[PDB]
């Protein structure tokens, strides 16, 4: 029992020059802190964030599969601060916390056609984002929720 | 370059569709062709697609500089010109590199009136 070893099963699986060269190009400011996480989903999804741009990985093969650079309002770009992933309606995204000099941003990303699809101002800075439920209505699936929520 | 009908009797008519600045045109007759900027080889389309709507005919042109633009034939006068750089993750260096490998498809469906464009 004194000492049990991982074995590495395979060599360093590169991501793309691309991903490197993107998460690279904001390490120019110094604030920027590169941050990277698995996808709790069954989606096999890896996330990486450096300032505004996020990447999206295969968690197996280091493929990219996504990518965005978030605009911000101000001359300063946001910062992805949270990432979750989130499937509603046969589709496959991500809800994305932006934070922005003035405030933050809730995002709601579209990885099957690499876009955001809505986007929510929120009031003060976002530490952490958390889906409860992805649907809606009168369902057997809404019943565990309060009856406000079910709307 | 412009065939006559096959059955009827005409010449070949050959017109040359250029980017004229309006300012280009008032000014033709005042300033010589090495302060003009000529068209360099970076405006060479690499792909070439057409659409025939009513009695026009629309060009489309994916050049070397990364940009599409859009031509009336009747007319004679580019109509819309698309940076394709605002629509790529851009590395610094592409903006240096003449686009080669670029290619352009278009497709029309008469159901829906609506053209699409494939770059």
């Amino acid at each position: 029992m004194q000492n049990l070893e991982a074995q590495v099963t395979g060599s360093l699986v590169a991501f793309p020059d691309v991903t490197q060269k993107a998460l690279k190009e904001d390490e120019i400011n110094l604030d920027s802190v590169l941050r990277g996480k698995f996808s709790t989903g069954r989606t096999s999804l890896a996330w990486l964030a450096c300032g505004p741009q996020l990447e999206i990985t295969n968690s197996v093969t280091g493929e990219r599969i996504s990518a965005y650079h978030f605009s911000g309002l101000t001359e300063r770009p946001p910062v992805v601060v949270a990432v979750k992933e989130f499937t509603w309606q046969k589709k496959t995204g991500l809800l994305v916390g932006l934070v922005e000099a003035e405030g933050s941003v809730l995002c709601l990303y579209d990885i099957g056609i690499s876009k955001v699809v809505k986007a929510v101002v929120l009031p003060g800075s976002v530490t952490a984002v958390e889906p409860i439920i992805n649907h809606g209505g009168a369902s057997a699936s809404t019943q565990h929720l309060h009856q406000s929520l079910r709307w | 370059i412009k065939m006559p009908p096959h059955d009827m009797e005409g010449l070949v008519t050959i017109a040359e569709l250029k980017q004229s600045s309006v300012m280009q045109r008032l000014l033709t007759g005042w300033m010589p062709s090495s302060i003009r900027g000529d068209q360099g080889p970076a405006h060479l389309p690499v792909s070439l697609a057409v659409h025939t709507l009513d009695h026009d005919s629309y060009l489309f042109a994916l050049c070397q500089d990364h940009k599409l633009r859009m031509w009336s034939y009747k007319d004679q006068m580019c109509l819309m010109v698309a940076d394709m750089l605002e629509y790529v993750p851009v590395s610094k260096d592409i903006r240096q590199t003449a686009g080669t490998g670029h290619k352009l498809r278009l497709a029309f469906s008469e159901t829906l009136g609506i053209l699409y464009l494939g770059v």
